[PDB]
């Protein structure tokens, strides 16, 4: 969070990278470091190959990483999917008596079913097109 | 909690002479009429 | 010692001058409508020389004299570790 | 005028032409008042800062922080664009918003060669910055002595 | 959109690409989900994807209200939105 | 393609001079302009974020970054302005 | 709640008075992040991007998808819907 | 396998209820259960019932006055009441 | 250690829980926190499943959620194991 | 203490009317107390059981009975907002000023809560404004700290 691209990259992206070896049916792997402090790295297997083996074993060799990464980007959670890179579908939701908004759908949809999604078997990753509440505290730096 | 959701365990058995799924049909009627907000589910044995 | 300082505070002004922060932007999310200006702020980056190395500030003192990291140390670059060395027919090697 | 701007980071010689003989704002200033002569002077395009500078760019303009071109091409080591702006009558003293100079910045990033230059068109080595440093100070705190010694 | 672009400057334009299917893809057109700030990844004020759902292949009879035909008609209409690529295609029979 | 970012330097010497320290001025650029994740708490019985940042008005515009103040070891309240420097560059906003 | 958080209890001035978070700061619940907004034609929405797990099944994850999303409808608030404005499978079903 | 005739029933809060809606709701099905005996027998909960529990509240301002750290409040009642695992000894060759 | 069901329920399961994503074959998980300080969450799998890709697959999700638990949890470790209720003896070992 | 007593503890928790009326009935203590000194009182006051409530008190339950952190029904009540127990307990001689242990009032806990209406029924019966706790708070003080401004003008 807050970081810029080469933060992210320097910071994280390479720290993962150097220690992604010894993986079987690797073809080649591709990153990126964004400004928006995200960071993607892919790993891509021969046609074949065990998806449950290769997230096992890249998963054994961040797990290696992850003591040298920020405190704050292993508090955001580090996440490692097995999926293809396409949308299967998009479920949309409204509310039709317009009585909440769009952030007020999208906080009952993080709370209240992305997780049951999320553990569904064949559900490979889901994106909430949104986000979920949290306490904000807008600080004022008169105040302050 | 049962699937990420709060939640409480209730056991019980079909009375002599009545099937299971007969309990269970039941069971599911008593529920339907609860608070709003308040659902159910099978688990175990149950969910077989 | 002449300068009284200990490794602790060589660490200590290393983890602060050698550093990469993440610094938020300017016009982020959410923004105040309206706003044109969307970029990111940049602050420390980590060092890539010795010579950042050296200039490492480790002290003032009372008479303005500044104590830098190269004053107390030599800066260089080194193996990680240095406990092996490999020949090739007797010549200087590396490997595999 | 934004096609101007775009044409000049690129360093599209005619393309920015084809604008100067089309009226564009030589002047025209981005988001971060960088005008097309910062675009030109920060990416080392020393054709396009002469075509900008024949058609009456202002040699001084400054950023929404006090920065000049004359501040980029001397701290991006761009020697001969550094001549060209001093010639056409750059401040070699302008100070940004921090008190620091082009030859602040040339002396940071060690350009001796632009060191010269900038002091061949009386840059004051006495300037101090918002913290009380000279160039000398900077040579000094970087270990540089060939840097050093010329300012003395 | 270039980066620096603003959310705000991302929605006009999602707009734009919205209302070209509400109107002009009438007969063709479903539905059509628009977001901001997020794209074929990953997040940023400066992208935005939109998901459309045509009618069904019965009435849309003809080349002309295909996809490739629509997608076409598209692409061309939105290269005329200013400081912004938008691309509307359809994915091709196999990922890889 | 590359685009405008705002460098900030925080001044070393500076900071020791006046007893403000890099993590402090570390953190009250990064938590207001990029805001912290400070810990978690509970809406309607689920587990959620609580998130610390500038309200926006104030981390809009490059002199806002002098009107927040750090505290000194000796109590006292020095602006940003104080101890640190800033200029534009460019910058990858996507590293590949 | 935003009240409790309101109430922290950041010092006591000299004089006794007291300083509470809410003196020094907006409370409100709102988003971790204010990147992604959505829209299903032109009114406010949020949604769920799915991607299938590897190897797995289209047609039998869709129907799964859907099965649970059955169990959580009759406890949606007034006014909440379920929309597909985006589905691959219908044409595989179809198709075959 | 449980019992034939046996069930396993599970009562869920969907909307945020908490625990004393969730438990009304509870003793509601049990007592209606009850009113079946020709159907349903045993008919009962499978966890535990509410308890009473010291509520102990620190007063922040007091502790503020008298210049007591929340920490050492804590950590005083925790490791105390509750008892603390603070590191590794080695007994005859075993690590504890 | 000395945590209520409360405490263990709200730092500790409901962050494991909504990290149980993206693991194959899951049928239904259960959990129960309680105020000896301990936690219990079963995941039940499809009849077929291979016991170790399930539990390697639990055990790696957990692995990510670890920075998110308190330090005394992370401290005390949290155990993946597999659930059998069949033992092929006990031995007791007494002092008479 | 008793077998019944421990029944009728039981009874009033659950609000089951029916069973208190017959334990009513066979002589069950009003005044049995477990362990942290509650009364099937306290448990009926805590509980919201109205009907049990005013069973009780017909019954000789000691209306002003304290735990043993010097907490009584009326603080209960006035806590979790059961406003007509409220009422039936102040009719019936319960003390609108009882302070427990930390000196803490059922006003101090009803306004914490912000419930208004057992606010005002408090200081109709008497309830001391200006009664402080262990740390001379008021229940004033505590809706400014809470920010409850509709009570603040209440406690004026
Ligand atoms: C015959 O293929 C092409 C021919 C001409 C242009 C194009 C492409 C093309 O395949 C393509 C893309 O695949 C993508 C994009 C794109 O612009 C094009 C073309 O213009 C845009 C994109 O990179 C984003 O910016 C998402 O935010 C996403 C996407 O990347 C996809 C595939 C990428 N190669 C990337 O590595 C990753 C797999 O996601
Ligand atoms: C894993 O695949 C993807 C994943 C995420 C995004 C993407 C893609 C993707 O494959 C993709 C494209 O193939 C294309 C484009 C694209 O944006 C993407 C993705 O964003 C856009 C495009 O029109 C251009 O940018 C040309 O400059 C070219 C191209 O269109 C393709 C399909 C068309 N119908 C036509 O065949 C054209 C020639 O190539
Ligand atoms: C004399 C033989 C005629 C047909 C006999 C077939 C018997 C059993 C067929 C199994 C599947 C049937 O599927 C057949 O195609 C689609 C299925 O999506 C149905 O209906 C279809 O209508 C239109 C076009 O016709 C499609 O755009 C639409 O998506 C689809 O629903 C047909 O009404 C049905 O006949």
């Amino acid at each position: 969070p807050g970081a810029d691209a080469k933060t992210v990259q320097d910071t994280v992206t390479q720290v993962i990278e150097q220690n992604m070896n010894g993986i079987d049916n690797l073809m080649y792997m591709s990153s990126n470091s964004d400004s928006t402090g995200t960071v993607q790295i892919t790993l891509t297997f021969e046609s074949g190959t065990d998806a449950d083996i290769a997230q096992v074993q890249v998963q054994n060799k961040l797990q290696l990483a992850m003591p040298l990464l920020p405190q704050e980007v292993q508090q955001q959670g580090v996440s490692v999917e097995k999926s293809s890179s396409s949308f299967l579908m998009v479920v949309g939701v409204i509310n039709t008596d317009g009585t909440m908004t769009q952030e007020d759908i999208s906080d009952y949809v993080a709370a209240n079913m992305k997780d049951a999604i999320s553990r569904t078997s064949g559900v490979g990753d889901v994106q909430l097109f949104g986000s979920q509440y949290a306490m904000r505290i807008w600080m004022n730096p008169n105040e302050l | 909690r049962y699937n990420g959701l709060p939640s409480m365990e209730i056991l019980g058995q079909a009375a002599p002479g009545k099937s299971t799924g007969e309990a269970m049909e039941l069971m599911e009627q008593l529920a339907s009429k609860l608070p709003t907000g308040v659902g159910y589910d099978w688990t175990g044995m149950s969910y077989q | 010692n002449k300068f009284q300082l200990t490794p602790v505070d060589v660490i200590t002004a290393i983890k602060a001058q050698n550093a990469q922060v993440a610094a938020g932007q300017l016009g982020g999310t959410p923004p105040v409508k309206g706003q044109q200006l969307n970029a990111s702020i940049i602050a420390q980056t980590r060092l890539t020389s010795t010579e950042e190395f050296g200039k490492i500030l480790l002290k003032v003192n009372q008479d303005g004299s500044r104590v830098l990291l190269r004053d107390v140390a030599k800066i260089e670059l080194g193996g990680e570790n240095y406990d092996i060395i490999a020949e090739f027919n007797g010549q200087p090697a590396s490997g595999l | 005028g934004k096609k101007l701007l775009e044409a000049a980071r690129a360093g599209r010689d005619d393309e920015v032409r084809i604008l100067m003989a089309n009226g564009a704002d030589v002047n025209a200033a981005d988001v971060v008042g960088w005008t097309p002569l910062h675009l030109a002077a920060y990416w080392g395009h020393l054709e396009i800062v002469e075509v900008l500078l024949k058609n009456g760019a202002d040699v001084n303009a400054y950023d929404t922080l006090g920065s000049t071109p004359l501040h980029l091409a001397a701290h991006f080591g761009h020697l001969e664009i550094v001549e060209v702006l001093l010639k056409n009558g750059a401040d070699v003293n302008a100070k940004d918003d921090n008190g620091i100079t082009p030859l602040h910045l040339a002396a940071n990033r060690g350009h001796l060669e632009i060191v010269e230059v900038l002091l061949k068109y009386g840059a004051d080595v006495n300037a101090q910055d918002k913290f009380g440093k000279t160039a000398f100070d900077i040579s000094i705190n970087n270990g540089n002595e060939d840097l050093a010694e010329i300012l003395q | 959109l270039p980066a620096g672009a603003t959310q705000e400057r991302t929605q006009k334009v999602l707009n734009e690409v919205t209302h070209y299917y509400l109107t002009k893809e009438k007969n063709n057109v479903e539905s059509v989900f628009a977001v901001n700030g997020f794209g074929f990844a990953g997040r940023g004020q400066n992208t935005g994807i939109a998901f459309v759902s045509l009618k069904d292949w019965a009435d849309r009879p003809g080349e002309e209200n295909k996809v490739e035909a629509i997608t076409m008609r598209a692409t061309r209409a939105f290269s005329q939105i200013k400081d912004a690529m938008v691309f509307a295609f359809n994915l091709p029979a196999i990922v890889e | 393609e590359d685009t405008p970012q705002f460098k900030i330097d925080i001044d070393q010497e500076k900071a020791q001079a006046l007893g403000v320290s890099i993590n402090d001025i570390n953190t009250t650029l990064g938590a207001a302009w990029g805001g912290s994740y400070v810990n978690d708490f509970i809406d309607r019985g689920r587990v959620k974020k609580v998130y610390v940042m500038s309200e926006a008005k104030y981390r809009m515009l490059p002199d806002d970054i002098g009107d927040w103040y750090v505290r000194a070891a000796d109590g006292q309240m020095v602006p940003f302005s104080a101890f640190s420097s800033s200029r534009w560059e460019y910058g990858s906003p996507r590293l590949e | 709640s935003t009240e409790e958080f309101g109430k922290i209890l950041l010092k006591v001035n000299q004089d006794g008075s007291r300083v509470l978070l809410r003196d020094v700061a907006k409370i409100e619940l709102g988003g971790e992040n204010y990147d992604i907004i959505a829209e299903f034609n032109g009114q406010p929405a949020s949604g769920l991007g799915i991607k299938l797990a590897t190897g797995a099944n289209a047609l039998d994850t869709a129907a799964a998808i859907r099965a649970e999303l059955a169990k959580m409808e009759p406890f949606f608030p007034s006014g909440l819907k379920i929309v597909y404005p985006y589905d691959t499978t219908p044409f595989v079903k179809i198709s075959i | 396998l449980g019992t034939a005739t046996g069930f396993d029933f599970e009562l869920i809060d969907q909307a945020g209820l908490g625990h004393e809606k969730l438990t009304q709701a509870r003793n509601q099905l049990l007592a209606e259960a009850a009113k079946h005996p020709d159907m349903l027998t045993s008919v009962r909960p499978n966890g535990l019932e509410d308890t009473p529990q010291f509520k102990i509240d620190i007063d922040q301002e007091k502790a503020q006055a008298l210049g007591v750290s929340i920490n050492d409040i804590n950590t005083t009642l925790g490791a105390a009441w509750g008892g603390s695992y603070v590191n590794d000894f080695i007994d005859r060759g075993r690590v504890k």
